[PDB]
């Protein structure tokens, strides 16, 4: 196949745009001077997460390719944000496609699902992703983090805000270089040599809860416990899973490009066992998918969709796996918020492992017609492409001339009504990606914040940091180095009213509200903006009908795509490139 | 005026008229749908429809009793969003079916504001025509001829005279 | 066909030795122990800009050489200034020379030079220059940018200064990251998820021209138009073309090392084809240099030569060719500003496209004899080397080196004293020359300490004011029609032609008094360098010729080497190039 080399980054609380107009953009100008390149693919999420994908020529070496463009992200990482730089850019030669998952559960239930994504995170993840051949490793999951949740009504009463929690977590967790007692060059006749020791980082809720905000005018202490509520939780929530149904955690493992696929599974597997004796009392590996003997369950709901909708999807999915097909599934290990095209609140996939090939005789219980009676069996369910697997043609409509999003969409439009008017020759013709969604915009009043002295740096941090939660700084978490972050309790940054509840403080010293500087309506936005070779772009799928040619389809497609308005383009990708 | 969530037929309805679809919108009303169904965000079909500029929806759910001032869960109108986004024949159509010109939103913000800072011109007239209060102020005390100051849209200055 | 890396860096408003002593030598310090190196050279330039060559044996894998080159430059990258890391470093494995020109004009005359270089910039140069087999990519001209062009005037008035600009368009022009309503972890139960949307980034002059910068206490308000004129224009002004005396921009195309010609030269016309369909009307490329059927003419000014004299010099060149020369020369593609000697306000270049073969019989009008012709009528002009050629091995490339910390002045005096010796030699020696630039007029302006201190007025608030008014500042970046482009503040003209503007300058103090410029700094002229060169991370100066009429290059070689054995202790010297 074309080897593939894939940049990731991301952006906590960022709307796509933000995303796009801040890291995408500014790496895909950036992208030039690499051999061999066919063609350049992005998404930008509201998610606050940007993927970059570089197709190369087939018979191009993928080393080769991968350092070429590490290079060239190096020397872009200078134009990009602060705050995605320090959470890491990754660059990766992989397969997009699972080559195995290792399961993790707690057969005592004494762990939650989030203290085995934990365990997953700070003791097996980074050895397993060391091992060769392994591509790409993702957590189904979250490591801690230390969490501290605001109150914005006890932040208010002490005439504080999120800026001054922030800048308290870095002064006192922090590490401090103070040298040596006798140190070089030294007085002649010293007798002492001795490392200084000033602050060291902070290891525990207990010592994040006496951080030290304010002592008041009559003495009194203010201390970070009496702002907010301080646990271990994950960097982010977005991804839970299950494992027949309870909770788990685990490693979606990808080949690198041109590995062997055995070798590594191999490999993989003694790494584990090197892990296995020192596992808390409870906690099993399970093997929920090994490349037939499996497939996978794709589910996408349309976006808006929250967490709590799309668990309701995935339990049927389960249900059905576990009950009407008990005789050969052996498992289902099923996960909230990563699918087969990447992540989102609105997506989910379920990984399926059949009981032995022997047990399972006849032609009615062998994958294909399993997944086929269950592809039938979800097509009922209402508003989720809800199938299960193991042809067409990949069209990207492109904007050609500044257009904008508003207007692409317009077009994307005007093609796919006029493609339905022929279902004689195409079908299934539809985007791959998102409709746009409801977002609440915004808008501070630069003049009010400066006549009340209120510095927009104080308003934007204190938005950012209650609403989309903020990476401060690192703390050490039973010795393993880890970040810190913090975010609105999840009570005060539910509603749009809550937006009046969180205060600024002014030059002055009073505290001021939201509601006094700010102005607020709904807008529709995009939570997935595509980009094909730099320009901003839909991809669309489909398929010729039956008795038809895919020549004859992409004929027609063309056709179509020349009565688009002005300054729309377009080209074909994957499949369709040749 | 702050309306409610519908259901399957108030779901359709609201997707629909949305996207355009003019024949499922005639369906859907004839076969029962609320006109008024409301979203999470408290848009009604009507708001949809003006955001989108889909004007044969707008007068067709008008015809069957919509709710012409239609509250958002922030105060906000379908003529607010017909007149901010520059749908001159929906800001005519509204108006001639009831819609309250002088409507402010949470943030006192009316739909002459709105038509004044995205500098639609044409729409700024039709709204004075049906009695749009001028010296209307925001929140922020800002009128639109302030915004026109504060913009430095000439054209707009002297139409608000 | 050596291969060469190259390493380009560009600090705005910084003179040459600026450049030199924050980036040029932190890098080089870093460029050893890369495989198969020969030997390295550089020039920092007072156009801002650094571009260090690395030379390697032939045989020598590019792909490899680049690797060794920026792993080696990533040591040096935290230790440069941050305005040289916003830019974006390069680094490249080019062929030294174009393949191609790929011309665009407006045939309706409907757009300006600068409105197609823009074009050009935005809409057609990164995906020519992700084409594989596409080294280094030249564009004629400019990106726009935003451009806030200050007034002294205006901002004295309101008590602001460019520190109160920069902060108010880095404030205001923003992209921020607000999170969501009823995102994750929730409260159990929430049906609402939006995300939040604040403030975007700026796409057009009416916005930043309302930029807030001040309340006043009277209540009415300061507007970044009240102090500024707004418009789109380049990131810098220094690059102008022509294509028959018509307005144009272009790419000048490099190939990479090792890629095919044919190949490459096809998948560049392949993606030019892409772009046609989409061409605003008028829009037209044109082809003015293909690789006999074409040559070059280089134009170089002494150091000093403004843009409008370049220009004049280059009017001469383009004439000839389309009166003198019409019944050969199909087109000719003028670019004012930039060169063969890199670039600068005194250089220029024209790529020049014959007719047909067969539509120029006869032996005077072939390339060697129009070359010959061109050069020989070019030669009269004065305060300016003009010549053509068709793109030597009795000619020699020679380093002179500062081996002891003797300073650029002293490696000047020797360089002299070597030049005045060669021409007392012209049986063995022919025209001795330096490759490079001579020291120019330069102003010289010394802050003093004492008095700002005294005055409350900090350093930093002087110096910003002074390099984002006359050298002018990239504060962030906006977006142009949905691509990502620069926001620059810099003094409009007018105020920043002549040294008594210094004085119009004013900056604040912590207790809010305005203080001009003339408060507290001094000037005088001087001379400087505004292209210092380097050769194995030491001060250098290049010097050509070529052997006497008969005498090889080995026995000239043997001369050049008696003649400088003879210069002041600590000047040495080497071999580069050819002589290598």
């Amino acid at each position: 196949a074309p080897p593939a080399v894939t940049i990731s980054a991301s952006y906590p609380g960022a709307d796509a745009k933000t995303v796009q107009d801040t890291v995408t953009q500014v790496i895909e100008q950036n992208m030039n001077g690499i051999d061999n390149l066919m063609y350049m693919s992005s998404n930008s999420d509201s998610t606050g997460t940007v993927q970059i994908t570089l197709t190369f020529e087939s018979g191009t070496d993928a080393d080769i390719a991968q350092v070429q463009v590490q290079n060239k992200l190096q020397l872009a990482m200078p134009l990009l944000p602060q705050e995605v730089q320090q959470q890491g850019v990754s660059v990766e030669k992989s397969s997009s496609s699972f080559l195995m998952v290792v399961g993790v559960i707690n057969t005592d239930g004494t762990m939650t699902q989030e203290d085995i994504s934990d365990y997953v995170a700070a003791n097996m993840k980074d050895a397993i992703s060391r091992t060769s051949g392994v591509g790409d490793v993702q957590l189904f999951g979250s490591q801690y983090a230390m969490r501290i949740w605001m109150n914005p009504n006890e932040l208010n009463k002490f005439q504080l805000t999120p800026v001054d929690v922030i800048t308290a977590i870095k002064a006192q967790n922090a590490q401090v270089a103070a040298g040596q007692l006798g140190g070089t060059p030294p007085v002649k006749g010293q007798q002492l040599n001795a490392s200084i020791i000033a602050q060291t980082r902070l290891t525990s809720t207990e010592e994040f809860g006496k951080i030290l905000l304010k002592v008041n005018q009559d003495g009194s202490r203010v201390l970070l416990r009496d702002v907010a509520k301080i646990e271990l939780g994950g960097e982010n929530y977005d991804i839970i899973a299950e494992f027949n149904g309870q909770p788990a955690s685990g490693l979606g493992i990808k080949l690198a490009t041109g590995a062997n696929a055995l070798d590594t599974a191999a490999a993989i597997r003694a790494e584990l066992a090197k892990m296995e004796p020192f596992f808390p009392s409870g906690l099993k590996i399970v093997y929920p998918y090994d490349t037939q003997g499996v497939f996978m369950t794709m589910v996408q709901l349309p976006a808006g969709a929250t967490q709590e909708r799309t668990q309701k999807v995935l339990n049927e999915v389960t249900h059905y796996y576990l009950t009407k097909e008990k005789n050969n599934v052996e498992s289902v290990f099923a996960v909230n918020g990563f699918g087969f095209a990447g992540r989102g609140q609105n997506t989910g996939i379920a990984f399926v492992s059949l009981k032995d090939w022997a047990d399972r005789p006849g032609e009615e219980n062998k994958v294909e017609a399993i997944t086929m009676r269950a592809t039938r069996a979800f097509s009922q369910i209402k508003d989720a492409m809800v199938f299960a697997f193991n042809t067409g043609f990949d069209f990207e409509l492109i904007d050609q001339a500044g257009l904008g999003h508003e207007k692409l969409t317009q077009a994307r439009n005007q093609l796919l009504a006029e493609a339905a008017k022929h279902p004689d020759m195409l079908t299934s013709v539809r985007p791959n990606g998102l409709e746009d969604t409801p977002q609440f915009k915004i808008d501070i009043d630069q003049e009010k914040a400066q006549a009340l002295g209120v510095s927009i740096n104080d308003i934007n941090t204190t938005l950012g940091a209650a609403w989309g939660g903020s990476y401060v700084n690192d703390f050490i978490d039973r010795g393993r180095v880890k970040k810190v972050y913090v975010m609105s309790e999840a009570k005060y940054r539910m509603l749009p009213d809550d937006i009046g509840d969180w205060y600024v403080r002014a030059a002055d010293g009073q505290m001021v509200p939201f509601s006094a500087f700010s102005s607020s309506r709904w807008e529709y936005g995009s939570p997935r903006l595509e980009r094909y070779n730099g320009l901003p772009s839909m991809e669309i799928l489909g398929q010729a009908a039956p008795g038809k040619s895919t020549g004859e389809a992409m004929e027609l497609m063309e056709q179509l795509a020349s009565k688009l308005p002005t300054g729309v383009g377009y080209d074909w990708t994957g499949m369709s490139y040749q | 005026h702050h309306h409610h969530h519908g259901s399957d037929l108030g779901k359709k309805l609201l997707e629909a008229a949305r996207a355009g679809r003019d024949d499922e919108v005639r369906i859907l009303m004839a076969n029962g749908a609320d006109v008024n169904a409301a979203d999470v965000v408290g848009w009604t079909p009507l708001h949809l429809a003006a955001y989108w500029g889909h004007l044969e929806i707008v007068e067709v759910l008008l015809k069957n009793g919509a709710d012409v001032n239609a509250y958002d869960t922030l105060g906000s109108t379908p003529l607010h969003l017909a007149a901010h986004f520059g749908h001159l024949e929906i800001v005519e159509v509204l108006l001639k079916n009831g819609a309250d010109v002088n409507a402010k939103d949470d943030n006192g913000i009316t739909p002459l504001h709105l038509a004044a800072n995205r500098g639609h011109l044409e729409i700024v007239e039709v709204l004075l025509k049906y009695g749009a209060d001028v010296n209307a102020q925001d929140k922020f005390g800002k009128t639109a001829f302030d915004i026109s100051i504060n913009n430095g849209n000439e054209d707009l200055a002297e139409i608000l005279q």
